[PDB]
């Protein structure tokens, strides 16, 4: 009966919007849906055996003119190997490095802030690693609906082949990839518009076999609360 | 160029 609980139904496939940046320049954007998640790879000839939809980062020669940057980006892509795998399991987003390119992740804004912040951690190689929990996200989302100020962050940013930009802008980095589960973007936006001049608003979760929902502010909050109770916490 | 300075890439092995 709770239409938001479709998000956690076994077999459901979230849409992941993947945006790649070469030195602060957008060079790639694609939305994928896959049960085994995705894998950010460096070439078309990778390794089919590894599960997950292969997301091939483009050759810098198609977008860049800096020969020095092109060479360094090409070396990063060629060392990606198996690549960076991102998949979903329940209320968690998991990440694992399958190549030799150290990758550092962080949950941040839709656009990486001019100021900076730092990494939330390094993507592990020899084992799995959680990079996002839907649990605390909805809890913050509910708190946000209650007008407590700050919307929850949902944009996963990955720094590939280099350490995280702490003492330098993110635009200096060779390969920066943003991955946004479009359902989270939709949820936040629905919360944002929820407290405005309209009885009902439309939210589209952009997940498999989902229809656009038209809810009032209070029943959207109610659905959020019920979704929370059904989720796991320590 | 040359070497690739200040990259976070572990040595190759297969």
């Amino acid at each position: 009966e709770n239409p938001l609980k479709r998000l956690l139904v076994p077999g459901e496939e979230w849409e992941f919007e993947v945006t790649a940046f070469y030195r602060g320049r957008q060079v790639f954007q694609q939305t994928i849906s896959c049960p085994e998640g995705l894998r950010l790879v460096g070439s078309e000839v990778g390794d089919r055996t590894l599960p997950g939809w292969p997301v091939t980062l483009p050759d810098p020669g198609m977008s860049l003119t800096d020969r020095g940057v092109m060479s360094y980006v090409r070396h990063v892509l060629s060392c990606l190997g198996g690549g960076l795998a991102l998949w979903r399991a329940g209320q968690w987003l998991w990440a694992q490095r399958l190549g030799h390119c150290h990758t550092y992740w962080a949950v941040s804004e839709e656009l990486l802030p001019n100021s900076g912040h730092g990494p939330d951690g390094e993507v592990p190689k020899d084992k799995e690693g959680g990079v996002f929990d839907l649990g605390p996200f909805i809890v913050d989302l509910i708190t946000f609906t209650e007008g407590s100020g700050r919307s929850p962050r949902y944009a996963l940013w990955f720094c590939v082949g280099e350490s995280w930009p702490q003492d330098q802008p993110w635009t200096k980095r060779l390969v920066m990839v943003k991955v946004v589960p479009t359902c989270l973007r939709a949820l936040v936006e629905m919360a944002r518009v929820g407290g405005a001049s309209s009885l009902e608003n439309t939210v589209d979760l952009h997940i498999s076999n989902s229809h656009p929902l038209s809810l009032t502010s209070d029943q959207y909050k109610a659905y959020l609360q019920d979704l929370v109770e059904g989720m796991d916490f320590q | 160029s040359g070497c690739f300075e200040d990259l976070a890439i572990s040595a190759s092995t297969s």
